[PDB]
RNA sequence: GGACCGAACCGGUGCCUGCUGAAACAGUCUCGGAUGAGUUGUGUUUAGGAGUGAAAAGCUAACCGAACCUGGAGAUAGCUAG
RNA sequence: GACAAGGGUUCCUGGGGAAGGGUCGUCCGCCCAGGGAAAGUCGGGACCUAAGGUGAGGCCGAACGGCGCAGCCGAUGGACAGCAGGUCAAGAUUCCUGCACCGAUCAUGUGGAGUGAUGGAGGGACGCAUUACGCUAUCCAAUGCCAAGCUAUGGCUAUGCUGGUUGGUACGCUCAAGGGCGAUCGGGUCAGAAAAUCUACCGGUCACAUGCCUCAGACGUAUCGGGAGCUUCCUCGGAAGCGAAGUUGGAAACGCGACGGUGCCAAGAAAAGCUUCUAAACGUUGAAACAUGAUUGCCCGUACCGCAAACCGACACAGGUGUCCGAGUGUCAAUGCACUAAGGCGCGCGAGAGAACCCUCGUUAAGGAACUUUGCAAUCUCACCCCGUAACUUCGGAAGAAGGGGUCCCCACGCUUCGCGUGGGGCGCAGUGAAUAGGCCCAGGCGACUGUUUACCAAAAUCACAGCACUCUGCCAACACGAACAGUGGACGUAUAGGGUGUGACGCCUGCCCGGUGCCGGAAGGUCAAGUGGAGCGGUGCAAGCUGCGAAAUGAAGCCCCGGUGAACGGCGGCUAAGGUAGCGAAAUUCCUUGUCGGGUAAGUUCCGACCUGCACGAAAGGCGUAACGAUCUGGGCGC
RNA sequence: AGAAACUUGGAUUUCUAACCUGAAAAAUCACUUUCGGGGACCGUGCUUGGCGGGUA
């Protein structure tokens, strides 16, 4: 029974992280998308 | 020559395996071992190439001597005769004149401590590493060069043999273990003899668990999948309509080579 | 010793119970493996007609004969409702 | 009980009581405020490298982008200096106490000169099972020691009872298993790019036991702690002082000695630190290194939950969660079972009642499967000794076959102890006295076998499997991913190899049919694109010329045509190319069907055996057998 | 109809600077080079026709 979700620092770092969507241009346009809709810190890093 | 098991198991019953006593107890050698097996059951990019690779025991790479061809002129003691995990095809240590070591293939039927020697002004002893000019016609040789140079590639599985026919000149003809016949540079080095631990064709693996230690993976047929999986797949029942491979094609005699420049420099290829 | 019995551990055989559950797959009892083709942690790599798959069209983040999200997009609806 | 992950103040104190808490609530993991978290030595970083990631130059590519050497990043691994105690309400190898250690910089002296790399060497550098010797942790006994007191119920008056019984450090000609060991001179340049006093090879010499070197651990002396308890105060229950003893016997690790031994094959990371050598450079008055004193010690993590009410499950959820410790008695052994220690808890509605019915249990007359689709379910069996044990077999096995006996307490005698044998005696319905512990057999179908699968209705007769066969591939291999003359897998592989396909241990075997299709080979002829060729036909112009169309001949692969090809797709029949060789047959195949006969039963639509009339078996989509195996499916029997 | 020359095409053959490719002090690349082997082939760019349930 264990379940979909496993927490790990480092998993979510880096998959997601801020260094992560910066380095492929589509990740650099979620971070242009969720800055446009000004999300409070779409971006996973450090929130 | 050639363990076998009382059957005190189901699996024992049929399993053998190969003798080892000639083979020298003794560590791979440091330095002449750049290990790093680093097992890879895939493909550049991620994806499975060859199906079916799999771990099995990790293995470390003895750096073999495939040319033999700055030591010309140097004899060389035997040092001894070792397992190799990757090879099929027991290797031997030398200790060269000039003191550093190095591996090399077995030739079938050397011994521990004989000498051996390199480079054209060498008889064409067991074990020697001549170049194909100066190889008597008919002689029995293994571990040749496709290049003057490059190393060998043609003749290294256990019981390999590659007889010497004739002499063109600049080339000289030669039967491969297939069969096929091949012009060959005559400046191409090649050793003396057949390749050793000649009856490894003969160890039958006992059970699944062996072909797994040699990293072979359990090999799906066809005709158990699916049609969206393969050709053959699919159908209620068990059965498969025009023979095909896994995408598609012959796998009776659909003739696989091209149109090469190679495909002049050898004689009646077949069988 | 892909040997035996059998805890841990991995599993899931038959019955019952549960069925607005204690639980969106479980419990007691029973049962298979248990030095091996074994079990498990961390790091990491392969994905959508694509990956993986001791092969069920299985699995690919709780319903995969082709995932999810957004978008084309108010698709089209000889059909049903109003 | 201690951790990692994850959570994020949930920790401690003082308050609170709306809401969360399945009821309550004065309480709480809830609300409010305040405090708590301490490191040269533990983990990480200023060190190292694996898979993987990344990558100046470089190789590709409609863009964006994909690769890729050195290099760099990356612990899950390598390297590395501290132990014993005390104690906040709340931290502790971090603070305090006692002693110790590690690098750095400097000063005094000894020394007295050589230091010695982005480069060489060696070394760090490793598997699996089993196993001898010694030892510690640690546990057990007692009329050993120490401390306390009482005891009474009937008795004991202590040889009863309860509790305790050593950790660190330093010295030690004390004991001590186990464990590691070559030393050297010279030679060859052809060996480490060069060098080298380092390493590799060759040779001259002792390289027997030995001989060195090493202390696990023990004993002892000292010393710093600790120590059962005791003393006083007491603001409700804490605080501070003092402190005995430390025996003899036994058991024992997966820890230590260790990098021990032996056997095995599937043959068991890298790099730095580290030890040697030199190049270069400085230095050869003032060097290495040693000693003593000093100053020096950065960044991050430490609270609390952490098998769970503090993590994943929407919940204070019967689920899930990697490692480490996990005492005692009994019982062949054990992490098993029963009771229990330390420790932790009684699961955040409660009280009555003692109807039907439902769940989970205990017993049951006579009968014993008559139940039913089926013995489904639940009984029966049950551990360890002893005797005994079939067809069949691949000679291993079937086998824990089947079956029978023993099992407790006491005395004596014997023996290899704990324990056991023997003899005699005692008690109960009963002695593995409670708990953990197989029901067995005959006979078939299918698969040889262990294994694998439909996460969440299918575990199988499915997949895989060893073995077998065909076929392909000569190496920039065949085949496979791919923007692609990149790169990569195959593979640092080489025909005893690799891909594909079907078959599926083992044994006897594997028949007839190349007409159709695929494949392989042939090649006189038929056919066949673009292109080469340009006969001729037409427009326009007065003309030169410019222009539309276009025929023969010639022109590849391919197909027609010929031959072969079956563990190639295939076929082997009707009141064609061939027409079933062995084997088996009412079958997992049989329609008519409950075929007919027999066996089993009182009675047999099932099941076994025969027959053949095979609707519509048959030889690697393998045929027929086959010991062993099976939570397989089918029919019987014993026991219950 | 016999010779010379300009030749232009086709086929056999052979050669070497294009190009491919391998070892050596410098691991992918670049270099010298000894050189070595292949070699106007292959690879690739455009076009011709065949095959093409692999895919759509
Ligand atoms: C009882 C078990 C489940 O029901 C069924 O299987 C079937 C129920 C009906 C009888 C059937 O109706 C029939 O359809 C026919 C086509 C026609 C017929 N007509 C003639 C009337 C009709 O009668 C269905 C389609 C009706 C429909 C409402 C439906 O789809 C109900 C779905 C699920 O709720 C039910 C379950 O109760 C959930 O049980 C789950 O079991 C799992 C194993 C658990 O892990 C758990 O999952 C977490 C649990 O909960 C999900
Ligand atoms: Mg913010
Ligand atoms: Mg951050
Ligand atoms: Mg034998
Ligand atoms: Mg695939
Ligand atoms: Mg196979
Ligand atoms: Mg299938
Ligand atoms: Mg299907
Ligand atoms: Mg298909
Ligand atoms: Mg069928
Ligand atoms: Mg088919
Ligand atoms: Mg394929
Ligand atoms: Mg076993
Ligand atoms: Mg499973
Ligand atoms: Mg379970
Ligand atoms: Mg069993
Ligand atoms: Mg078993
Ligand atoms: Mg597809
Ligand atoms: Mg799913
Ligand atoms: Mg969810
Ligand atoms: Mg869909
Ligand atoms: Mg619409
Ligand atoms: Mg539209
Ligand atoms: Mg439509
Ligand atoms: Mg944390
Ligand atoms: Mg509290
Ligand atoms: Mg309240
Ligand atoms: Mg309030
Ligand atoms: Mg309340
Ligand atoms: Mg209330
Ligand atoms: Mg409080
Ligand atoms: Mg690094
Ligand atoms: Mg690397
Ligand atoms: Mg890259
Ligand atoms: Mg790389
Ligand atoms: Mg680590
Ligand atoms: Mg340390
Ligand atoms: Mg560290
Ligand atoms: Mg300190
Ligand atoms: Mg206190
Ligand atoms: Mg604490
Ligand atoms: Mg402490
Ligand atoms: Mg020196
Ligand atoms: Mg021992
Ligand atoms: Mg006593
Ligand atoms: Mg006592
Ligand atoms: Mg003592
Ligand atoms: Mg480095
Ligand atoms: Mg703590
Ligand atoms: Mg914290
Ligand atoms: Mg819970
Ligand atoms: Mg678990
Ligand atoms: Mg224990
Ligand atoms: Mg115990
Ligand atoms: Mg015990
Ligand atoms: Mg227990
Ligand atoms: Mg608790
Ligand atoms: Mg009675
Ligand atoms: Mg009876
Ligand atoms: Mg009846
Ligand atoms: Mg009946
Ligand atoms: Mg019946
Ligand atoms: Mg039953
Ligand atoms: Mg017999
Ligand atoms: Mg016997
Ligand atoms: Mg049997
Ligand atoms: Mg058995
Ligand atoms: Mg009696
Ligand atoms: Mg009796
Ligand atoms: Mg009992
Ligand atoms: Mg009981
Ligand atoms: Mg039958
Ligand atoms: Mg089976
Ligand atoms: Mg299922
Ligand atoms: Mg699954
Ligand atoms: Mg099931
Ligand atoms: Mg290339
Ligand atoms: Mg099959
Ligand atoms: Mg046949
Ligand atoms: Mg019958
Ligand atoms: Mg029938
Ligand atoms: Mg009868
Ligand atoms: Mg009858
Ligand atoms: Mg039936
Ligand atoms: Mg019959
Ligand atoms: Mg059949
Ligand atoms: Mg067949
Ligand atoms: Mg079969
Ligand atoms: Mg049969
Ligand atoms: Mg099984
Ligand atoms: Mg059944
Ligand atoms: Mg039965
Ligand atoms: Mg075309
Ligand atoms: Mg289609
Ligand atoms: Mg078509």
């Amino acid at each position: 029974m264990k379940r979909t979700y496993q927490p790990n620092n480092r998993k979510r770092a880096k998959t997601h992280g801020f260094r992560a969507r910066m380095k492929t241009k589509s990740g650099r346009n979620i971070l242009a998308r969720r800055r446009a809709k000004g999300r409070h810190q779409l971006t996973v890093s450090d929130e | 020559a050639v363990k076998k098991y009382r059957p005190y198991t189901p699996s024992r019953r049929q399993m053998t395996t190969a003798d080892f006593s000639g083979l020298t107890k003794k560590r791979p050698e440091k330095a002449l071992t750049e290990a790093l097996p680093k097992t890879g059951g895939r493909n550049n990019r991620g994806r499975i190439t060859s199906r079916f690779i799999g771990g099995g025991h990790k293995r470390l790479y003895r750096i073999i001597d495939f040319k033999r061809r700055d030591k010309s002129g140097v004899n060389a003691k035997v040092a001894a005769i070792e397992y190799d995990p990757n090879r099929s095809a027991r290797i031997a240590l030398l200790h060269y004149a000039d003191g550093e070591k190095r591996y090399i293939l077995a030739p079938e039927g050397l011994t521990v401590g004989a000498t051996v020697n390199a480079g054209p002004e060498a008889e064409p002893k067991l074990g020697n590493a001549l170049p194909l000019r100066f190889v008597p016609v008919g002689a029995v040789v293994h571990a040749l060069e496709l290049v003057p140079g490059k190393g060998a590639q043609l003749a290294r599985s256990a019981g390999t043999s590659v007889q010497v026919q004739g002499k063109e000149s600049d080339y000289v003809i030669v039967r491969l273990p297939s069969g096929e016949l091949r012009r060959v540079h005559s400046e191409c080095y090649a050793t003396i003899g057949a390749v050793g631990n000649a009856e490894h064709k003969n160890i039958v693996l006992g059970k699944a668990g062996r072909s797994r230690w040699l990293g072979r993976k359990p090999h799906q047929r066809g005709s158990a999948m699916n049609p969206v999986d393969h050709p053959h797949g699919g159908g209620e029942g068990r059965t498969g309509a025009g023979r095909v491979p896994v995408t598609p094609w012959g796998k009776p005699t659909k003739g696989l080579k091209t149109r090469r420049k190679r495909k002049t420099s050898d004689r009646f290829i077949v069988t």
